[PDB]
């Protein structure tokens, strides 16, 4: 699982 | 699964530059930050910077801003770090690490030195009472690292691979040993696989009783 | 930069016993977006770090339930309810709230166990090494605890001095023991000049020292 939305840190959801 | 596979060890002269790679698989490369981390005895773990492959956004540690350049190749899902103007303080293990340091590469050993590579001499350690031991001596090589396995990694029980030790005269040595049932002597196959990538030295030494 | 101060620096603990590591940041790690970007990593020897806990208290996949994280602001704790043999290594806290991201210095977790005397093995130099012009005689002390031992070499009953070097493994992740290699270095000529090579081992678990030997 990843998220295309760029966030300060990724892959935390 | 997420995989981060780094390029192999490097020996480079002072003042030169080097580019290390981190090939990824198992996730959409564009949607995760990629960090680079330095590990040096002495300095601990240090964050060099990060890049967002989706748009090339970079954040650098001010300490490494004049030393490191981070890029990505989306077509191969690979991240790169170039280090320039190298000095001995740049000798270290470098890791790529994804997102909030959730997956790590295996590390890349960089040695900055004027020396040439020197491949190891690999010698068997053979016996001359339930348990016996055998091994290999991996002697007088430069630079780090070497990898050692037994029977291509299929033998792990009883294996002890000692740390590399830097000798007073500038070269490294280590050994690997295996304890085995004494009945296994002279009947079972024991091959120590030594790989010293900087000198392109690969050795598969069968270890037998004398 | 944000300084990450871990305590203790070394953690010596017996299997099945609780342990904890604390981390102090020089600035609050609470981000403007409400998250606290504090993680804990474990690095075994010659291996890469592995993340165990993230966002202060969340466990990564596959991490045993014995691990918990807590804290807020500048002060955080990693707790292990019971240490198993495979928990050994160096633990780091790391913050990703403030740039540059920074790590603590690391806390080495080592394990206590009962005294185990070493098994001893002696190896003569290989004909390959001798044919190559030098000689290394090797003595192995296997699976012992504690780490301290004495290894003395004798050549035709001449006690040696200044011509051996020992190396020690990291602590074993299954039985918490150590192993040790001692290499006696002689020239090929000095080696062929003599007959009996022996390594004598003293250790706290041995009532009497143990000698292994071969005749060239
Ligand atoms: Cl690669
Ligand atoms: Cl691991």
């Amino acid at each position: 699982f990843t998220n295309k939305l760029k966030e300060k840190h990724t892959d935390l959801g | 699964e997420v995989q981060l596979q780094q390029s192999g060890p490097e020996l480079v002269k002072p003042g030169a530059s080097v580019k290390i790679s981190c090939k990824t698989s198992g996730y959409t490369f564009s949607n995760s930050w990629m960090n680079w981390v330095k590990q040096r005895p002495g300095q601990g773990l240090e964050w060099i910077g990060r890049i967002y492959p989706g748009d090339g956004d970079t954040n650098y540690n001010g300490k490494f801003k004049d030393k490191a350049t981070l890029t990505t190749d989306k077509s191969s899902s690979t991240a790169y770090m170039r280090l320039s103007s190298l000095t001995s303080v740049d000798s270290a293990v470098y890791f790529c690490a994804r997102s909030l340091f959730d997956y790590w590469g295996q590390g890349t050993t960089l040695t900055v030195s004027s020396a040439s590579t020197k491949g190891p001499s690999v010698f068997p350690l053979a016996p001359s009472g339930g348990t016996a031991a055998l091994g290999c001596l991996v002697k007088d090589y430069f630079p780090e690292p070497v990898t050692v396995s037994w029977n291509s990694g299929a033998l792990t029980s009883g294996v002890h691979t000692f740390p590399a030790v830097l000798q007073s005269s500038g070269l490294y040595s280590l050994s690997s040993v295996v304890t085995v049932p004494s009945s296994s002597l002279g009947t079972q196959t024991y091959i120590c696989n030594v790989n010293h990538k900087p000198s392109n030295t690969k050795v598969d030494k069968r270890v037998e009783p004398k | 930069d944000v300084v990450m101060t871990q305590t203790p620096l070394t953690l010596s603990v017996t299997i099945g016993q609780p342990a904890s590591i604390s981390c102090k940041s020089s600035q609050s790690l609470l981000d403007s977006d409400g998250k606290t970007y504090l993680i804990w990593l474990l690095q075994r020897p010659g291996q890469s770090p592995k993340r165990l806990i993230y966002l202060v208290s969340k466990l990564d996949s596959g991490v045993p339930d014995r691990f918990t994280g807590s804290g807020s602001g500048t002060d955080f704790t990693l707790k292990i309810s019971r240490v198993e043999a495979e928990d050994l290594g160096v633990y780091y806290c790391c913050q990703g709230t403030h740039f540059p991201f920074t790590f603590g210095v690391g806390t080495k977790l080592e394990l206590k166990r009962t005294v185990a005397a070493p098994s001893v093995f002696i190896f003569p130099p290989s004909d390959e090494q001798l044919k190559s012009g030098t000689a290394s005689v090797v003595c192995l002390l296997n699976n012992f605890y504690p780490r301290e031992a004495k290894v003395q070499w004798k050549v035709d009953n001449a006690l040696q001095s200044g011509n051996s070097q020992e190396s020690v493994t990291e602590q074993d992740s299954k039985d918490s023991t150590y192993s040790l290699s001692s290499t006696l270095t002689l020239s090929k000529a000095d080696y062929e000049k003599h007959k009996v090579y022996a390594c004598e081992v003293t250790h706290q678990g041995l009532s009497s020292p143990v000698t292994k030997s071969f005749n060239r």
